[PDB]
C-alpha cells in the first residue's frame, strides 16, 4: 500500500473528527493528466510514432465532413480521383492516300502514352509511382467524305506482338483485337483491351503492355475532286486503373528480374 | 549524431535479401519467394537522449542516391523507452514470386529529423543496429543451386 | 482494434520467449497470404526430401570405402546449419559406375572401424554394376541426436566393390533424408 | 485485379497517396530567441504541393480549385536537462492578414498546442476546411497558415546541447480537387 | 468525489479540442450562477441587436454616398472583433438631418460600384426630411462567410438625396445586426 | 483528460471525414512494453528483487520437465 | 530562480480584468459584472528541477 | 437509362414546341438544385414587385 | 475548314454570360447567380461532309 493510498486517508480523518460544520479538509489522488503512454498514427504508407504525446486540439465544435453542402463546384465528390481514367487524345495522323496496304499509319506507346506530356490528367499520379495495372478503352475516329472509301485495320498488339512484329503475317493480325473498320461506313473504332501481359505488373512509363496501331486494310480511294487529307485519330480511356509501387518522381524503376 | 543536421542522412544503401545473415542462407538455397519484409531499427541511447529519425524505403528502387522520403513508405522514431523501430515492406513486383537473388528490394534510407539532442551527463551521439525478417506472409518457392560456400 | 505495438514501436529487449508471430500492419497494408503451388517448399520434409550430391570415389579395385556422412555447407541442404540437432530416416543414393562387377553398401553410426570389417552384418545392398540404388539407413545412432555440424553428424557409409577383373570405375554419392527432426535452431553460418 | 496481388498493396493506395502524411517544414529554434518570436510557418495549403515530390504534387495541379481537412504533427524534442515552451497554433487567413493586430497571448483562442518542451515531444492539430469561400484557389495561401512561436525561450543548461529542430508534419483528413484547368496555371475561382 | 485535475493540477498542453468547461472547486468554494436580470446580455443575438454609431455625411447637394460597412473598433460592437466570420441580417439605422427633401437609401454587398448607379434596383427606401428610418439589409453576399474585419467585412451603404432648392445638411448613420452567426474565434485584438 | 485521449480522436476525426475510400488515419495509444513495474523471484533461501525487469525468454516450444 | 530566498517574491501585482487580452475586450463593452475569475500559473522547467 | 440525345447530341431542328426541358448529363455530372434565399428572386411577381426609377 | 488542320483552332475565347443576349439582360438585372451553362454548337454542312 502507498503512495496511491493518501487521498482516502486524509479524506476519511479529516471526515472522522468532522463536526457540526463538517470536515476542515478534503484530499484526492490520482494520476497525472501526462501519464507515461505511447501514441501511434498510420497515414498512407506511412507511420508516426510518438512516445511523449499530448491532448490533441481542434476548433469550437467542428465539422469534418469537408463537403460543400452548397455545392459552389457542381462536380462529383470523386471527380479528382477518376480524372486520371479520363479519355484523351493519344494520337493524330494524316493517312497518305499513295500508302500501300499493309503500311502502318500510326501506333501509340502503350501504356506509357497515357503520361505522353505533362499535360494528361493521369500524368500526375503516374509520376508517383513505378508499378501499373490496367485495362484500356480506345476509340479510333477516321472520318472521310461519302465520295471517298477506303478501309484500315486497328488492332491491338501485346509487347509479343510488336517484339516479333515482321515475323507475323499481315491479314491474320485480325485474330488480335481489332476492328476491320471500312471507311465511308465507320467513322470510328471501339476496343475495349484488358490488362495484357506475361508479368502481373508493368512498369510505369514502359511499352511492356503493347501497343495500339492502326494499319492501311485496303489503301484511300479518293475522286479527283474529294479532298486528300485524311486524319487518323487515336484516343484513350482507363477501364480500370492501378498505381502501386513508390517510387521518386519520375526515376526508372526495375519491377522486372 | 548530435551532429548531423535535420535531412543529413545517417544511413542509406541498396538492400538485397542476402545483406542478412538467416535470409542470406534461404537465397544459397531458393530460388524465388514472395511476401513483406520487415527491419527494425534499434537505436541506444539513454534516458536523457530525445529526437526525431525518419526511415523510409523505396521499394524497388536501385539508385543508391538520398532523396526525399515524403513519398516512400516511412517511419518516424522519436526516442523514449521503446527504441526499437520497425517497417514493414509489402511484396512488390511485376512477378507473383521474385527472384531470391535478383534485383534489389529498394532503396533503404534513414534521415535525421531532429537534432539528437543531450545534456552534460548524456551522449552526443548513439549506436544503431537495423535487423532484418520475412513477415508473416513470407514464402520461398523453388530451391535452386548454391550462389556461395557456407561454413 | 490495431495497437502502437503491431505498428511498429517495440521494444527489443521484450522479444523472449523466441518465437513471436505478432502481426504488423498500417492501414494500407495487411499480411496476405498467397500462395502459387498445391504445397510448401519450406516444410523440412519436402525440402530436405530431395537430395543433393555429397562425393565421389574413384575405385581400382576392392578395397573399402568409408567415409564420413555430414550435412552439406554448399547445397540447398545447408539450411540445415540453422539448426543444431537432427535425427531420422537417412537416404542414401550411390551410383556405381563401373563394367562388370557389385558394389557392396553399408551403413552404420558406430564410429569403430572394426565393426565394418564384416560387412554383411551391417546390410550391404547389392547394385550391379551400372546400376544405381537408393538406400534409407534408419536412426541406428547410438546417441539420441546428432548435432547437425559433425564432420559425421550422419552415420558412415560404406563401400566396397566386388569386381571381376580388371575393371575399374568410380562411386558417385547422392544424399537426402526421409522426415527430418530438427531442434533448437542456431545462429547463422558465415561465408567463405 | 491482380488476384496474386504482386503488388501486396490496398487497392485503393495510389487514390489515398496525395492525402499522405508528408514534411512540410523544420527548423532550428534558437536558444537566444524572444518570446512571441515566430519559430517557423507554413503556406496553407499550398505547402502540401510545396515540391514536385510531394505525393499530392501529382492531382493538385490538374484542379484549380480545392476543399481539405488538416492534421499537422509538429514535433520538437529535446534532452531532458533542457526545458522551454512553443506555441503550435493554426491562423485562418484573416489571423494571418491581421496579424500584428493581434494581441499575442490571447492566440490560445486559435487551435492551438502550448506545448511545453521537456514534456512532450509531438503536438496534434486537427483542421477542418476554414475559409469565408466555399472553396480556395489551388497552389494559394488562403486557407491560411500554420506556425510556430515561442511561448518561452528555450533555457538550455551549459553542458546540453543547444540545436533544438522544430518539424511541421501534414496529412490531409480530407481533400476535394474540383475546377479543372490547365497544368499549374493560376486560375482564379474568386471575384 | 473530486479529482485533483478539479483542484487546480493540470497540465497546458491538454487543453485540447477547444472549449473545455472544467469545474473548479476548492472545500469552501463552488460554481454559483446568480442572475440579476430575467435574460441574458452576453448573448450575441442580444449584445449585437443594439446599434451603435458608426459614422456621419454632410450633403450640400444630391451626390450620391457610398461607405464601406464594417465591423467597429469603438463600441460594444468590438466584442466582434474576437470572431472571424460573421453572416446575418444587417440592421443600419439612418437619420437624415434636412429641412425639405427625400433621402433615398440601399445597401449591396457588391463590389462593382457600377451597380449602384441606378439605385432603384437595390432597394432606396425613403426617409422623408427629419425622419430616421431602421432598414434591415438581408445577406445577399456573393461570399457565403464575411471576414469580420474587411474595410468592407459588411456590404457598402449608398445615400442620395432628392433635396427641392439650395437645402443641405447632414446624415448620421449606426448600424447593428439581427441574429448573427460568427464563427472560429480569433485572439483578442491590441490597443491603440 | 489527456495525454492518453488521442488514439480516440484522431482516429475518431479521421472517421467522421471519411468518404467512400475510407478513413485516411488510423491513431491508436496505449501504454509501452517497458512499464514501471517491479519483479521478485526467490530461490532457495535467497530473493532478488529487480525494480527494471524485462520479458523473459526461452527456446522454441520447450519442455522444461527434465 | 535558484537565487531568489524562501520568502522572497517572484511577483506581485494588482490584478484588474483590462490586464488581460480577452477580459479587457468586455471591459471595454460591459460596465458590470459578476463570477469567479480563474488565474492559471505555468512554469516551464526541465525534468530535473524541482 | 441515359439516351444519347441527353448526352449532347440533337439536332436544332428538332427543338419545337418551345418550351423543352430535356436534362443534360455526363458520368460526373447531374442537374443540382440549391437554394441560397427561402424564396425565388427569378418569379416574375417577385423581381417586379421591386419598384424602380422612372 | 477543309484547310485547318487538326490541332488547329476554329475558334477560341474567354466566355461570359453578357455574350448571350438572352442572359446579358439577366447581367444587367441580377447581380448573382449559380448553376451549369448549356453551350451548343451546330455546324451546317452537307450530307456528304464528314
Amino acid at each position: 500500500v502507498g503512495n496511491e493510498i493518501g487521498g482516502n486517508l486524509l479524506t476519511k480523518v479529516a471526515d472522522d473528527a468532522s463536526n457540526i460544520l463538517g470536515p476542515n479538509c478534503f484530499a484526492t489522488t490520482a494520476e497525472p493528466e501526462n501519464k507515461n503512454v505511447v501514441q501511434a498514427t498510420t497515414t498512407v504508407n506511412t507511420t508516426n510514432l510518438t512516445q511523449h504525446p499530448s491532448a490533441p486540439t481542434m476548433p469550437f465544435s467542428p465539422d469534418f465532413s469537408n463537403v460543400d453542402n452548397f455545392h459552389s463546384m457542381a462536380y462529383d465528390i470523386t471527380t479528382g480521383d477518376k480524372n486520371p481514367s479520363k479519355l484523351v487524345r493519344l494520337e493524330t495522323h494524316e493517312w497518305t492516300p499513295s500508302w500501300a496496304r499493309g503500311y502502318q499509319i500510326t501506333h501509340v506507346e502503350l501504356p506509357k502514352v497515357f503520361w505522353d506530356h505533362q499535360d494528361k490528367p493521369a500524368y500526375g499520379q503516374s509520376r508517383y509511382f513505378a508499378a501499373v495495372r490496367c485495362g484500356f478503352h480506345f476509340q479510333v475516329q477516321v472520318n472521310v467524305n461519302q465520295g471517298t472509301a477506303g478501309s484500315a485495320l486497328v488492332v491491338y498488339e501485346p509487347k509479343p506482338v510488336v517484339t516479333y512484329d515482321s515475323k507475323l503475317e499481315f491479314g491474320a493480325f485480325t485474330n488480335l483485337p481489332h476492328v476491320l473498320m471500312n471507311l465511308a461506313e465507320t467513322t470510328q473504332a471501339d476496343l475495349c483491351i484488358p490488362y495484357v501481359a506475361d508479368t502481373n505488373y508493368v512498369k510505369t512509363d514502359s511499352s511492356d503492355l503493347g501497343q495500339l496501331k492502326v494499319y492501311v486494310w485496303t489503301p484511300l480511294s479518293i475522286p479527283t475532286g474529294s479532298a486528300n487529307q485524311v486524319d487518323v485519330t487515336i484516343l484513350g480511356s482507363l477501364l480500370q486503373l492501378d498505381f502501386q509501387n513508390p517510387r521518386v518522381f519520375a526515376q526508372d524503376v526495375n519491377i522486372y528480374d | 549524431s548530435a551532429t548531423t543536421a535535420p535531412q543529413s542522412i545517417v544511413h542509406r544503401n541498396i538492400v538485397y535479401l542476402r545483406l542478412f545473415p538467416n535470409l542470406n542462407v534461404f537465397v544459397n538455397s531458393y530460388s524465388y519467394f514472395r511476401g513483406s519484409l520487415v527491419l527494425r531499427l534499434s537505436v541506444y541511447a539513454s534516458t536523457f537522449n530525445r529526437g526525431r529519425l525518419r526511415m523510409g524505403f523505396f521499394p524497388n528502387a536501385t539508385t543508391d542516391s538520398t532523396s526525399t522520403l515524403d513519398n516512400a513508405i516511412y517511419t518516424i522514431c522519436d526516442i523514449g523507452s521503446d527504441n526499437s523501430f520497425e517497417i514493414t515492406i509489402p511484396y512488390s513486383f511485376s512477378t507473383w514470386m521474385r527472384k531470391t537473388n535478383g534485383h534489389p528490394i529498394g532503396l533503404f534510407q534513414i534521415e535525421v529529423l531532429n537534432r539528437l539532442t543531450y545534456n552534460s551527463s548524456s551522449p552526443s551521439e548513439v549506436y544503431c543496429i537495423v535487423q532484418g525478417k520475412m513477415g508473416q506472409d513470407a514464402r520461398f518457392f523453388c530451391p535452386t543451386g548454391s550462389v556461395v560456400t557456407f561454413q | 482494434t490495431m495497437s502502437p505495438n503491431e505498428l511498429g514501436l517495440t521494444s527489443a529487449q521484450d522479444d523472449g520467449p523466441l518465437g513471436q508471430e505478432k502481426p504488423n500492419y498500417f492501414l494500407n497494408f495487411r499480411s496476405m497470404n498467397v500462395d502459387i503451388f498445391t504445397v510448401s517448399h519450406t516444410k523440412v520434409d519436402n525440402l530436405f526430401g530431395r537430395a543433393w550430391f555429397f562425393m565421389e570415389h574413384t575405385f581400382t579395385n576392392e578395397g573399402q570405402w568409408r567415409v564420413p556422412l555430414e550435412f552439406p555447407k554448399q547445397g540447398h541442404g545447408s539450411l540445415s546449419l540453422l539448426f543444431a540437432y537432427f535425427t531420422g530416416e537417412l537416404n542414401i543414393h550411390v551410383l556405381f559406375l563401373s563394367e562388370r562387377g557389385f558394389l557392396r553398401v553399408a551403413h552404420t553410426y558406430d564410429t569403430s572401424n572394426d565393426r565394418v570389417n564384416f560387412l554383411s552384418s551391417n546390410g550391404v545392398i547389392t547394385v550391379p554394376a551400372g546400376e544405381q540404388m537408393t538406400l534409407s539407413a534408419p536412426y541406428y545412432s547410438n546417441k539420441p541426436l546428432r548435432t547437425v555440424r559433425d564432420n559425421n553428424s550422419l552415420g558412415y557409409l560404406m563401400c566396397k566393390p566386388f569386381l571381376t577383373g580388371t575393371s575399374t570405375g568410380k562411386i558417385e554419392v547422392y544424399l537426402s533424408l526421409r522426415c527430418p527432426n530438427f531442434f533448437f535452431p542456431l545462429p547463422a553460418p558465415k561465408v567463405t
